[PDB]
């Protein structure tokens, strides 16, 4: 009755029957099913490394079978740049990651801005380009103490000339003479014939813009495929046949889990319906397909005489065969329009007063 | 209205060309005007005789 | 049920949808009119006697 | 050591139709009893695919350098494992990087190095009498490989090198794409029993691997294996027998397809929304 | 002859079947339109709410909400336009009864 | 033609519009209903005999 | 011409939403006008008979 | 094309328009660029879209056959997907793929402007 | 050699030239480079007024 009072936006309700929200069920528990991986991710080998690569020949490393507890970096590491794309930073702890790759290299400090989607410049054009639809995080930190030596450190190179821009995540390690004019270069540097790679000069006293910076680009996808690298989330027991909040490999939601007839191919983790909602999932710990079903279901109507006359109501649960009811007591009557609770069923027949449906009417009589 | 007729600045000038270049088509009716006239003449000849 | 169609079981979506409550009341008002009119149609055709 | 081949006859190129082949699973999401519309690089229906083969003890041994425009559909009907892999690159010499995918009868080797490839790359199978045995004999593919940023070698195996006699028994389809630094491969092995051409049918290819090679690929070339035995008494360049195998090459384009998912999760039919009205 | 023609042909009652089919198709189209992104990064609220925090998620959820409300509005408008025609037909049938 | 009206000759706009395909099918369904109804109107008025 | 494919989608989706709403308004008003034309055609078919 | 940075697609033809010296582009009511002055040779050109003309496909049920006839309204038989035998010019457009007979029957598939189609032996 | 003071800042007209800013790649290094109303990856394909 109060749902009606609020929907009508009034404190009085006239005689009649009113639709209210469908029958809702609240989840009783929370479920977290992440894979049973134990190893910590190689944060040491990726972020704490003796030697980083040159930006022109940048290193790609596959990350798999590990727990991404990045709070182990809080004690040792300090990052000037940390920008995430397609994901929020505060969400990384509750998510599993699909194809993690770590790209690492060293560039000048003035070029960290160039590692971002849609940038232009000597790095983004000739050395390392990110796709426009990039999902992942970019991490950078000054490495002047490690990568700059007195008398200049000339180990880190970058491509200066190239006939055309790179494609995303494309690597060019060619070292052939760049012909800047129309006259040809027969493999020798000369007038308008340049060796394409130049070395950064990393003197320790270089200004902060010319100081070495270690960059790490993490690439992944989320919530579409099996995932091995996962965020630190303590995994719970599986609960079936009950309305729960779940978290399967980072995909949250609410519903009832039941065992399925579906057979997922080994490269599949989720199944979707026509509306693209996830309706099947493979349990990461035990590889069993489970079907996900919403908790709320079924229409509800409240039958009232005027609130000016009475505060009694009868509730009609279409899609219930008397239970999924708000309350039950005496006077449970099963009509073809649903289960009517709160009205006494008589055997007489009268003209319709409040139409209920399927030939049944209600009224407020003595 | 053929493409070679809408070719040029006639596209901007004519309204139908501007409609057709933006995907708005007018479909012809199934009965021609001669057929509707035959129907009305049949109705007249039936009601007269 | 607007909230179930637009938001499903999401609580955040429902709290965000509380801005559009007049529009859902309006939609359901129109649908309720249509429903009682269907019943009135059947009445006016069959219950003359 | 990188021999050239002679005694090949000259024949005009052949062509063949693609009776709705080359469909692959677009994603990794499971679907059932649904018609899903998808736009992706695809092999158009009834496309004009080019026909290569190797035949007649030597008449034909086809391994030209083909373009790799936006993706390749590659099918091969064979009975004695003649197709051994491919070479992908842009100049196919040691100036740039190239991708080598090869099955040397013992491992599947996937390398991204700077190869100096041969003009006629191939592998060798030798047939021995008093043994009735076929053994891997040659790997004349590249002269050298220096800067090698990617490498994968599979778990060991022994696959049979015997030259079979009869119809083509195995159809192996492969879709190769190079997008965002990834080399995507989709495959499907199908048993056949056929004499000449592409089996007209429908089969959806399944995701095989995404390789993070990060190179520029514009051309490619197929790696075949030739047979050598007492019946081929010439030298290395002349005297060898092809065997019997054929492969077909089609090119992908950005198309919209309407895929039909079974009541199980399989794509069983598709529509090429741009084929005809 | 009326009875036999009815018992033989299966699609004599085309108009009533068309009414049934149109209502069913409107509801099924309304269900299928839940797969539209409407400019958001996804068409699933749980995907958005799994990847993005509550401030970046609202930008996408408002797109989804606007689109789905417009879907419902289109459905209701077309139901009103169809109910007007059904009511004209019912008034004609009530006149033919009398 | 939805794609021609909304997107013109743009391929990027078409790829972005593939999200709204049900809405264009719906629009054209309604317009097709109107068109066959126009033909039925002319039939019911003139082709009685 | 001015924006890259990620900044261009923010604007192109606005254009697409607006133009789809334009088409929807056109089709809705065509349905409302076709109802009235059909009432007039039913009246003309009654006057013929 | 790419005229001074403005990209697009269309057919370029010489124009009657005379741009004032401070003008480079011309726009129509929809604000689409329909005229441009060539930067190298200062001559006005007219931009016209490439796509044009409605197309309808006439089919018996795919359960019955896979033949189709295609109606090109706004074509006077060409801007057609394919042509062969059986090209028939109706007042609703050029019909390709249907044989034109001299008899008259009740309508089976309404084509328009008094023409109908059917799948007969 | 000499830049201006911010309070009396210098304005210079640029005309009749080709903007191949890759000539700056060898010598210059910029801590800030932000573009407004245009995407950085589009500057090679545009002409500026
Ligand atoms: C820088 C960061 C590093 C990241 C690393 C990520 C990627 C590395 C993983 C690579 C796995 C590749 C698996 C696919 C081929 C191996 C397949 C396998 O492990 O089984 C071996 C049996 O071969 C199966 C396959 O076909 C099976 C039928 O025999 C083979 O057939 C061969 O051709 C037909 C001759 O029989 C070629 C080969 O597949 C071609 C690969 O496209
Ligand atoms: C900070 C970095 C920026 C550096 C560069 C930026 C831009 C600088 C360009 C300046 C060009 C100004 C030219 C326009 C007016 C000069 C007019 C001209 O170059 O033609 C001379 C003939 O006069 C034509 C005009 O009128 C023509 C009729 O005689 C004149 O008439 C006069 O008044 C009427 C008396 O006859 C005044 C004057 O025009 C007034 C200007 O508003
Ligand atoms: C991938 O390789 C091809 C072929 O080596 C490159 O295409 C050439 O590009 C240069 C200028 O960059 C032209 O001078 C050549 O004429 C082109 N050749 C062909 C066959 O088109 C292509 O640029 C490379 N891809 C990238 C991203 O650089
Ligand atoms: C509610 O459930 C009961 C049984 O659980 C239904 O009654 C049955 O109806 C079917 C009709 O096909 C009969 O075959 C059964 O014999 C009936 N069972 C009993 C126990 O009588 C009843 O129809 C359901 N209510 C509604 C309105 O759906
Ligand atoms: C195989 O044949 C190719 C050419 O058909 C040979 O490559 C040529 O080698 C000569 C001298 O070594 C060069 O002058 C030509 O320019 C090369 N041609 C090409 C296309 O590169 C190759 O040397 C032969 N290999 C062997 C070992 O016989
Ligand atoms: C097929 O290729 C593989 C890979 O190159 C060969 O196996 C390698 O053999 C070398 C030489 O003994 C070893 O150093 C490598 O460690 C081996 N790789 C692995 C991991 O197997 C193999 O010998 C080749 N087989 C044939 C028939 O040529
Ligand atoms: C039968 O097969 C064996 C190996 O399975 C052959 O033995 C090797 O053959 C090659 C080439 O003939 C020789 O270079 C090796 O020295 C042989 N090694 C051994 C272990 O003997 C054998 O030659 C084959 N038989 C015949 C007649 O060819
Ligand atoms: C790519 O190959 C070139 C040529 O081998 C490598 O350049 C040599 O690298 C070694 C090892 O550091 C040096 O000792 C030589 O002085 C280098 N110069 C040459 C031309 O021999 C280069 O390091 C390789 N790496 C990449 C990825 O570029
Ligand atoms: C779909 O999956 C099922 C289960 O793997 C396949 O098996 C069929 O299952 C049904 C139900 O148990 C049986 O009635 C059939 O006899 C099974 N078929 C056989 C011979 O295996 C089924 O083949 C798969 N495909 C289809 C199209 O149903
Ligand atoms: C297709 O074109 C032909 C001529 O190219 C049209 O036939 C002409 O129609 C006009 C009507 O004003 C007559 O004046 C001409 O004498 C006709 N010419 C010939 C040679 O027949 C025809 O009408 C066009 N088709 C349609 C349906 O528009
Ligand atoms: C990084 O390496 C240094 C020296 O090897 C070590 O002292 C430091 O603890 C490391 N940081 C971590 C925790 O990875
Ligand atoms: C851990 O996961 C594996 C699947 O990789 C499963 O076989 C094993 O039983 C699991 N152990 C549990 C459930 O603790
Ligand atoms: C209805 O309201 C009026 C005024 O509030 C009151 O006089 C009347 O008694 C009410 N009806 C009943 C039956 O209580
Ligand atoms: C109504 O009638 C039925 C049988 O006629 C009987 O079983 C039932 O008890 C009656 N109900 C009431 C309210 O008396
Ligand atoms: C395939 O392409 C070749 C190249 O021109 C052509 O001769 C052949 O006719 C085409 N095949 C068919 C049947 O279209
Ligand atoms: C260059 O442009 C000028 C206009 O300023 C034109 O007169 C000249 O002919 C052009 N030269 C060409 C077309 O190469
Ligand atoms: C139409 O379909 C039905 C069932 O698929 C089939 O029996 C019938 O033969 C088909 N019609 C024709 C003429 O092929
Ligand atoms: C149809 O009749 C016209 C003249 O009325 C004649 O020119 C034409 O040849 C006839 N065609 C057939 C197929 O009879």
């Amino acid at each position: 009755l109060s749902e009606t009072k609020c929907t009508l936006k009034s404190f009085t309700v006239e005689k009649g029957i009113y639709q209210t929200s469908n029958f809702r069920v609240q989840p009783t528990e929370s479920i977290v099913r992440f894979p049973n991986i134990t190893n910590l991710c190689p944060f040491g080998e990726v972020f704490n490394a003796t030697r980083f690569a040159s930006v022109y020949a940048w290193n790609r490393k596959r990350i798999s079978n590990c727990v991404a507890d990045y709070s182990v970096l809080y004690n040792s590491a300090s990052f000037s740049t940390f920008k995430c794309y397609g994901v929020s930073p505060t969400k990384l702890n509750d998510l599993c990651f699909t194809n993690v790759y770590a790209d690492s290299f060293v560039i000048r400090g003035d070029e960290v801005r160039q590692i971002a989607p849609g940038q232009t410049g000597k790095i983004a054009d000739y050395n390392y380009k990110l796709p426009d639809d990039f999902t992942g995080c970019v991490i950078a930190w000054n490495s002047n103490n490690l990568d700059s030596k007195v008398g200049g450190n000339y180990n880190y190179l970058y491509r200066l000339f190239r006939k055309s821009n790179l494609k995303p995540f494309e690597r060019d390690i060619s070292t052939e003479i760049y012909q800047a004019g129309s006259t040809p270069c027969n493999g020798v540097e000369g007038f308008n014939c340049y060796f394409p790679l130049q070395s950064y000069g990393f003197q320790p006293t270089n200004g902060v813009g010319y100081q070495p910076y270690r960059v790490v680009v993490l690439s992944f996808e989320l919530l579409h495929a099996p995932a091995t690298v996962c965020g630190p989330k303590k995994s719970t027991n599986l609960v079936k046949n009950k309305c729960v909040n779940f978290n399967f490999n980072g995909l949250t939601g609410t519903g009832v889990l039941t065992e399925s007839n579906k057979k997922f191919l080994p490269f599949q983790q989720f199944g979707r319906d026509i509306a693209d909602t996830t309706d099947a999932v493979r349990d990461p710990q035990t590889l069993e397909i489970l079907d996900i079903t919403p908790c709320s279901f079924g229409g509800v109507s409240v039958i009232t005489p005027g609130t000016n006359t009475s505060n009694q109501v009868a509730v009609l649960y279409q899609d219930v065969n008397c239970w999924r009811v708000y309350s039950t007591g005496s006077n449970v009557f099963q009509t073809r329009a649903g289960c009517l609770i709160g009205a006494e069923h008589v055997n007489n027949s009268y003209e319709c007063d409040i139409p209920i449906g399927a030939g049944i009417c209600a009224s407020y009589q003595t | 209205k053929q493409y070679g007729d809408c070719l040029g600045d006639i596209a901007a000038r004519d309204l139908i060309c501007a409609q057709k270049f933006n995907g708005l088509t007018v479909l012809p009716p199934l009965l021609t005007d001669e057929m509707i006239a035959q129907y009305t003449s049949a109705l007249l000849a039936g009601t007269i005789t | 049920d607007c909230t179930m169609y637009i938001c499903g079981d999401s609580t955040e979506c429902s709290n965000l949808l509380l801005q559009y409550g007049s529009f859902c009341t309006q939609l359901n008002r129109a649908l309720t009119g249509i429903a009682v009119e269907q019943d009135k149609n059947t009445q006016e055709v069959f219950a003359q006697v | 050591q990188c021999v050239n081949l002679t005694t090949r006859t000259q024949l005009p190129p052949a062509y063949t139709n693609s009776f709705t082949r080359g469909v692959y699973y677009p994603d990794k999401v499971f679907r059932s009893s649904v018609l899903h519309s998808t736009q992706d690089l695809f092999l158009p229906f009834f496309s004009n695919v080019t026909w290569f083969h190797a035949i007649h003890v030597t008449k034909r041994f086809d391994n030209p350098v083909l373009p790799f425009n936006d993706g390749v559909y590659f099918a091969s009907t064979e009975k004695s494992n003649i197709i051994r892999g491919w070479i992908f690159g842009t100049t196919l010499d040691s100036k740039t990087q190239s991708l080598l995918i090869v099955n040397n009868a013992t491992n599947v080797v996937i390398k991204v190095c700077e190869f100096q490839f041969c003009n006629d790359p191939f592998l060798g199978v030798y047939y021995h009498k008093n043994n009735k045995s076929w053994m891997e004999s040659e790997f004349r593919v590249y002269s050298s490989a220096n800067n090698c940023t990617f490498e994968y070698v599979s778990q060991p195996f022994l696959m049979d090198l015997e030259g079979k006699q009869g119809n083509f028994k195995n159809l192996r389809e492969f879709v190769f794409k190079n997008i965002d630094g990834y080399f995507k491969i989709y495959s499907k092995h199908t048993p056949i029993n056929l004499v000449r051409d592409l089996p007209q049918g429908f089969s959806a290819l399944e995701p095989l691997v995404d390789l993070p090679i990060g190179i520029n690929i514009t051309r490619f070339q197929t790696l075949l294996a030739l047979h050598r035995s007492y019946l081929t008494p010439g030298d290395s360049s002349s005297g060898w027998t092809a065997g019997a195998a054929a492969y077909y090459v089609g090119y992908l384009q950005p198309r919209t397809f309407l895929l039909k998912y079974n009541e199980n999760g399989t794509i069983t039919d598709a529509v090429d929304c741009a084929l005809d009205p | 002859k009326i009875q036999d023609s009815l018992s033989s042909t299966a699609s004599a009652l085309g108009k009533l079947q068309d009414v049934v089919n149109q209502n069913a198709q409107a509801l099924n189209t309304l269900v299928k339109q839940l797969s539209s992104n409407f400019g958001a990064i996804s068409s699933v609220l749980n995907d958005i709410l799994s990847r993005l925090d509550k401030v970046e998620a609202e930008v996408q959820i408002d797109r989804l909400i606007t689109g789905r409300l417009q879907s419902l509005q289109t459905y209701v408008t077309q139901q009103l336009i169809r109910a007007a025609e059904i009511r004209a037909s019912a008034n004609l049938a009530a006149t033919k009864m009398s």
